Order: structure tokens, then C-alpha cells, then sequence
């Protein structure tokens, strides 16, 4: 549950992101596909050799709907309804998957973002992802 | 893996009471129940749209026979399964495309269904014994994913 | 989200299980300490052989917590409001802990109702089970 | 654990450009924060209220630094990460009683901690590298438990 708080911390970080989201959505991506490559098992159909459009072009979707959801953190179940959606009824990735791809995230914000990922800001932009995460997987069951 | 011949011994003894085909069906299509997300592999199978079709199809009962009979076969080689399962490993990342997290799902519906067979003689250390199995079992499985 | 018939699936198995609430909830302890031993760090100070009071009592405590949550299985958070401060500030068990348990009681049911364990009502239980266990680890962080 | 000599190349050079004893801190410090039920084991430790209060706190800065440095010299013996780490592996479970999920938590902290202090350098495959090392000392330091 996001305090007031966290809600400041994730706009003020999302912010510092601004332009960069799709860029460092793909770089999340590619982290994860090589330090865990169980993950890869969803993805046979891409090339996800480095600096891959495929890869490059998820991973501004990824970013863009992570946007959508710090936009409307207060009334995130609908507007991530349609991927809630689509997760559950038709990729159907395992719930596990997500934490993987949450902390490749981090990673990414921690090696982009030196001065705004402070330890208060892990904290919550930590939380935001789990957030995220259970709406992405209300439906599956 | 490692198991004392005490829990080898128990871990046999029960087997030999399995009719590994009718528990096959039932593990791969509670599998599929609890778990609707593992479906993604199977809709080449027909109707799964309930549990009761689920657990009717054919399909299903013919996979859950090969996948519990290869599990058979394993427990005769506990002192290797890797070994024994690294053909099934490659084969089930390089063209399955099957996330290992499945294997694990599958092991805990397992043991759920040994207990709904066996009731009161699927003891506590019985258990404990078939969850060092079925660990070692999805960790072979997965060993070759790359 | 559990269902209306989850609902009526988790009270028509539980009302089976009826009194020996403890006497299971003991059991599930003792398969979860047997199975995964890593769960013992968090009853260092009990006797843990088998049968001693101490896990009969904890058994018989968990158990009605779970009997509670069912009779209030619209209203969870309210009803273990005290339990969740309870694990969130004192106790803090790691979050990963709660499947473990619920594995446990799964397997537990299942050695007991063989005729009302089907694959919907497992399937509801397990359910139900990850729901206390959201409940529970709600207040965390 | 195995590595290619490209990663183990890549976790060596980072490594000796580690401050051991204020990455350490931070790394403890940030485990506390971020998954504050992991403060359990520390209630000796002083004020650990809020974000400043534990990562300015002394004694989290102290045992942060033992235990990066333990973690250092097991870097030092990667082909045997079950025998470097078994002594402190019996230490956490016979008398400290710390669940072992904790040493995952704090891997990936460290990954975290790393990643923000080197920037760019920190590149995907350097952080595939060390994600295998951290799971391996995890999975070393968890294997004496019973
Ligand atoms: C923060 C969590 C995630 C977010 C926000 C997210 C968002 C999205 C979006 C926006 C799409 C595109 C939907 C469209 O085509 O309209 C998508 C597709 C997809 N996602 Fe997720 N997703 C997440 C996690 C994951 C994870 C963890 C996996 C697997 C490891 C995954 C696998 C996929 C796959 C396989 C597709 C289809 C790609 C294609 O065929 O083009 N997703 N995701
Ligand atoms: C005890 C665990 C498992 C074992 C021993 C096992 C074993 C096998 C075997 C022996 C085959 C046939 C290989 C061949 O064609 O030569 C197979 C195929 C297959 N398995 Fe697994 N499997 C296991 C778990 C799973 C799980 C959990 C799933 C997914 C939910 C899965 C999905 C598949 C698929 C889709 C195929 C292809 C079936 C076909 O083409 O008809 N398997 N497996
Ligand atoms: C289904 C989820 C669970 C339920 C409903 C539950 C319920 C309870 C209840 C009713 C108490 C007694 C509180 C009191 O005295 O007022 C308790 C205590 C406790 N629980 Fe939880 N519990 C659950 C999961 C866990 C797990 C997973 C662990 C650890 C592996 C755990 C460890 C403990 C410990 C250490 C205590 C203190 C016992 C003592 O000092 O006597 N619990 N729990
Ligand atoms: C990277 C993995 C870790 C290594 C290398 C490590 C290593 C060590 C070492 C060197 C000591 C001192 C033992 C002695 O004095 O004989 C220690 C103590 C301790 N560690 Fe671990 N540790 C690790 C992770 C953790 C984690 C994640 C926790 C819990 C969150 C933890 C909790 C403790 C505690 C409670 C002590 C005792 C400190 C005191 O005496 O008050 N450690 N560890």
C-alpha cells in the first residue's frame, strides 16, 4: 500500500526518467533475459540479441504503461485492466517472472538515476513494482 | 539428490502401489485447474474451459501418462537424475519453451495428490521425502536451460 | 479475488474439517518443519518434537485464525486486522514462508477429506489460502 | 559455481574497485530499509526508525563491513563456495536462526548497490556475472541447514 510518500517518490523518480522510460525499459529487458534466462522461455519468437528492435520496441510498451500507471497510481486496476487482461487470459506468464523483470528495473534506475535512487526511493519505487506486479496478475485465477 | 536409504526405501514402497497412469491424468489436469495459466502449452488439446473438461480429456490423461511415466523411470535413478533427465531439460528449453517454474507447480500438485490417494499412510516424513524428489526432479529438468 | 463459488467451495470443505481444526493445523506444523527445515528458524524456542503442546497449541491457534477468516471470507482484512499487525511488527516472518505453510494445510486436507478434496475445491482452497496469506503480509512495508 | 572466464573476469575487476567497507554499509543499510522485516535480527542495534537513522547508525555500518568482507574472500574461492562458507553456514542456522531467504534478499541488494555506485560500467552481462555469484553464496551459505 503506497503512503503519500511513496506516491511523491515514484512521481519525483518517473519524472527524473521522462524521456529516457523506453530507453531504459529495453536495457531492464536485456538485463533480464541474461541473468535469468528462464524468462527467455516467453519470448522464442523475438531476436534478443543486444540492441534488438524487438527488444528496444517492448520495452518502450513496458515503459509507456509503467508511465500510465504512476499516472493514475491512485486507480492503477483500471487503468492496467486491459493488460491484466492480456496477461492472464492470453500470455499467461508466470507470476514469478515478475519480480525477476521488477528488480532488473531497479537495477536500471539505480545505474541511470545516481543522486534520486536514495534508500527511501528503492524503498518505494520497490513497492510501486510489486503494486504493479499483483494488478498484472489480479486475473490470473 | 541425496536421500538416507530410509527415505529411498519409503519413497519406493508407495510407488509400487501408484497406477501411474491414472495419477498422471490427475496431477497434469489438477495442473491445469489450479494453475489455469499452465493451459498456454495445450490449447492444441481441445476444451479445457472447465474442470470438469479438463479433467475428462483425453489429451490431457495421454500427457500426464508420459509425463508421470518419465517421473517413473527417474525414480529408479535418484543417484543421477540429472543425468537422466538432461536429454528432457534440453529438449524442453531449446523447443518446448517451457518456463521451469512449471516443473515445480507440477511437483507440488503431485504431492497433493499422493496425499488424496494415500490419505493417512502419506505420513509427514513420507512427504518429506517426496519433496526432496520432486525438487531434485524440476532442478534436473531445468538444469540445461540456457 | 476469490469467487462466490470459492466462497462456498472454502465453506463447504472447512465446515468438514470442523473440530479437528487443531488437530490438522497441528499436522500441517509438523509437515512444514519436516519438509522445510529453513521454516524452524522461527520457532527456535519451541519444542519441536512430535506431538509436544507447544505445536499443538500454535496448531490449534492457527486453525481458528483460518476458521475465523472463513466465516469472514468477505471481510478478511477487517477480521485478521490484528494478526497482520501481529507478523508485520513483531513477528516478521519472510513472506515466502506463508506458501510454505499453505502447501502444508493443502496437503494436509487432502490426506483428510478424500471425497471432498476435487480438483475445484483445491483449487479454490489454494485460492483461498494465498489470499490470508496476502492479508497477513499486508502490512509489511 | 561456474562461470566463463569472461565473467569471472568481469566480477574480479569490478571487485577491486569495491570499497568493501562502505559498500557494505550500504548494502546492509539498504536491506533494512527496503525489507524492513529483516531488521528482526538487529534489535541490539540501535535506532533503525527511519531511512537516516539506519544508514547512519554505526553498528549497521560495522556488521555491514563483516559481512562484505566474508563475502570477499569468498570471492576468492568460487570453484568451492560450499566448503569456504560451510563453518558460517552452521553458525546462521545452530545459533544465529536466520531464515535463508535473507541472504537472497541482501544478493540482491548488493546487485542494487553496485549498480548505482559504478553506473554504466555495471553493463547486463557484468550484472548476469554477479547475479550467479550472489545465488551462489546464498545457496552455500544455506546448505548447512537442518
Ligand atoms: C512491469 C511488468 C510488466 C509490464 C508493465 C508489462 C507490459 C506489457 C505490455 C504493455 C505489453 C504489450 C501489450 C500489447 O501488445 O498491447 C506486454 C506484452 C508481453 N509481455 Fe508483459 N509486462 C510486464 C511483465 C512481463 C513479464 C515479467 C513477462 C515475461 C518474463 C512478460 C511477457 C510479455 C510477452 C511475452 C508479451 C508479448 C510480446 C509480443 O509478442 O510482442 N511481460 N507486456
Ligand atoms: C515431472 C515433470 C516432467 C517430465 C518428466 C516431463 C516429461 C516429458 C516427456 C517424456 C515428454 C515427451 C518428450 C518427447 O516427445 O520425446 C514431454 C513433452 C512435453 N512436455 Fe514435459 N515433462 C514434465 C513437465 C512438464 C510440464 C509441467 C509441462 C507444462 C505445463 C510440460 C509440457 C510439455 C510439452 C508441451 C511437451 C510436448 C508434448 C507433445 O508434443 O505432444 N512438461 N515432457
Ligand atoms: C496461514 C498463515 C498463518 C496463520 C493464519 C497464522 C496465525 C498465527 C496466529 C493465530 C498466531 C498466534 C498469535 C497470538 O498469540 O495472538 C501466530 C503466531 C506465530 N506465527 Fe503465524 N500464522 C501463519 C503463518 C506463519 C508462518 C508461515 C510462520 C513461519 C514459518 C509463522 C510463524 C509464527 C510464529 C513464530 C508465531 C509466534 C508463536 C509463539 O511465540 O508462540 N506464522 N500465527
Ligand atoms: C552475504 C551473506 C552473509 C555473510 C557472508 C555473512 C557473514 C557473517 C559473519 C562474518 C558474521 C560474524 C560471525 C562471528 O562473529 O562469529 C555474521 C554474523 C551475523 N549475521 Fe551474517 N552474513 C551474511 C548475511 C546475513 C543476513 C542477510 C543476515 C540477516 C538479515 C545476517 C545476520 C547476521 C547476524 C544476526 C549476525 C550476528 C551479529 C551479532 O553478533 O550481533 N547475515 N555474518
Amino acid at each position: 500500500v503506497l503512503s503519500p510518500a511513496d506516491k511523491t517518490n515514484v512521481k519525483a523518480a518517473w519524472g527524473k526518467v521522462g524521456a529516457h522510460a523506453g530507453e531504459y525499459g529495453a536495457e531492464a529487458l536485456e538485463r533480464m533475459f541474461l541473468s535469468f534466462p528462464t524468462t527467455k522461455t516467453y519470448f522464442p519468437h523475438f531476436d534478443l540479441s543486444h540492441g534488438s528492435a524487438q527488444v528496444k520496441g517492448h520495452g518502450k510498451k513496458v515503459a509507456d504503461a509503467l508511465t500510465n500507471a504512476v499516472a493514475h497510481v491512485d486507480d492503477m486496476p483500471n487503468a492496467l485492466s486491459a493488460l491484466s487482461d492480456l496477461h492472464a487470459h492470453k500470455l499467461r506468464v508466470d507470476p514469478v517472472n515478475f519480480k525477476l523483470l521488477s528488480h532488473c528495473l531497479l537495477v536500471t534506475l539505480a545505474a541511470h538515476l545516481p543522486a534520486e535512487f536514495t534508500p527511501a526511493v528503492h524503498a518505494s519505487l520497490d513497492k510501486f513494482l510489486a503494486s504493479v506486479s499483483t494488478v498484472l496478475t489480479s486475473k490470473y485465477r | 539428490v541425496h536421500l538416507t536409504p530410509e527415505e529411498k526405501s519409503a519413497v519406493t514402497a508407495l510407488w509400487g502401489k501408484v497406477n501411474v497412469d491414472e495419477v498422471g491424468g490427475e496431477a497434469l489436469g489438477r495442473l491445469l485447474v489450479v494453475y489455469p495459466w499452465t493451459q498456454r502449452f495445450f490449447e492444441s488439446f481441445g476444451d479445457l474451459s472447465t474442470p470438469d473438461a479438463v479433467m475428462g480429456n483425453p489429451k490431457v490423461k495421454a500427457h500426464g501418462k508420459k509425463v508421470l511415466g518419465a517421473f517413473s523411470d527417474g525414480l529408479a535413478h535418484l543417484d543421477n537424475l540429472k543425468g537422466t533427465f538432461a536429454t528432457l531439460s534440453e529438449l524442453h528449453c531449446d523447443k518446448l519453451h517451457v518456463d521451469p517454474e512449471n516443473f515445480r507447480l507440477l511437483g507440488n500438485v503431485l504431492v497433493c495428490v499422493l496425499a488424496h490417494h494415500f490419505g493417512k499412510e502419506f505420513t509427514p516424513p513420507v512427504q518429506a521425502a517426496y519433496q526432496k524428489v520432486v525438487a531434485g526432479v524440476a532442478n534436473a529438468l531445468a538444469h540445461k536451460y540456457h
